[PDB]
């Protein structure tokens, strides 16, 4: 699996599984771009913003940013401490490090501004300037994780071709995601 | 043998385990001390999530290793 219902919120297990699928696809079709790219585990992305600097530096060592051109971080607003606050929203941070002097973290949030506080924390930990980037806004209460996953896949397609990072025209498909995870 | 589980806040949980212990067994041991149900836990070692069915020895986790605990996410 893990399988996903028609209106089910995505968990970290769904996001990580699609990121593993994508990581394997990219290393097959574009191994050079795949070596330059990190699809960061959502749990490791939360560790990156930990108030414990020893936990954050461990997470940094797993991400290996110093050799990456692009970091894709799913951003959850789950609490660091409260077992009963496991998150309400997913957004996407793409950190472009190609210019090692002006790294930028593009924040794609399908509810604009929702996760901006956490996005700024992550960008600071990654030595990037935060910039809100356009993505189609969600039209229901359950698809933010699908925006994160399909936005990631669309950005990967655009990075392979030379560019346009405007995701206002993003078309998402929960159906295609459920098929990917179920197969 | 002794292993350590590090929390997102940097707190250290000390567990007593065997190499034959499954990851699920380890999560139960965390529940025994912290009260967190296993279904909420994820355990990470060397950047990889640990599957409930494998043992510590499967992942080459040896005495005094540190694992990282991150609770499940949803959105």
């Amino acid at each position: 699996g893990p399988v996903l219902g028609p209106t089910q919120w995505l968990g970290d297990e769904h996001i990580q599984r699609d990121y593993e699928l994508l990581a394997q696809e990219l290393q097959q079709n574009n191994p050079d771009l795949a070596a330059r790219t990190r699809f960061v585990d959502p749990l490791i992305a939360q560790m990156l913003r930990s108030p414990s600097k020893e936990v954050a530096e461990r997470a940094l060592g797993w991400v290996r940013p110093g050799t990456a051109d692009f970091l894709f971080l799913p951003v959850s607003d789950a609490s660091d401490t409260d077992r009963h606050q496991r998150g309400s929203h997913w957004s996407l941070l793409l950190v472009d490090r190609r210019d090692r002097g002006r790294r930028v973290a593009y924040h794609y949030d399908s509810t604009q501004g929702y996760n901006d506080g956490l996005a700024a924390e992550l960008a600071g930990r990654l030595d990037a300037n935060l910039q809100q980037a356009p993505i189609r806004q969600q039209q229901n209460s359950y698809d933010c994780g699908v925006f994160v996953l399909d936005g990631t896949r669309e950005l990967v397609r655009r990075l392979a071709a030379r560019p346009d990072l405007n995701l206002n025209n993003l078309v998402i498909s929960r159906q295609e995601l459920r098929d990917r995870l179920g197969a | 043998m002794q292993i350590f589980v590090k929390t997102l806040t940097g707190k250290t949980i000390t567990l007593e385990v065997e190499p034959s212990d499954t990851i699920e067994n380890v999560k139960a041991k965390i529940q025994d001390k912290e009260g967190i149900p296993p279904d909420q836990q994820r355990l990470i070692f060397a950047g990889k999530q640990l599957e409930d069915g494998r043992t510590l020895s499967d992942y080459n986790i040896q005495k005094e290793s540190t694992l990282h605990l991150v609770l499940r996410l949803r959105g």
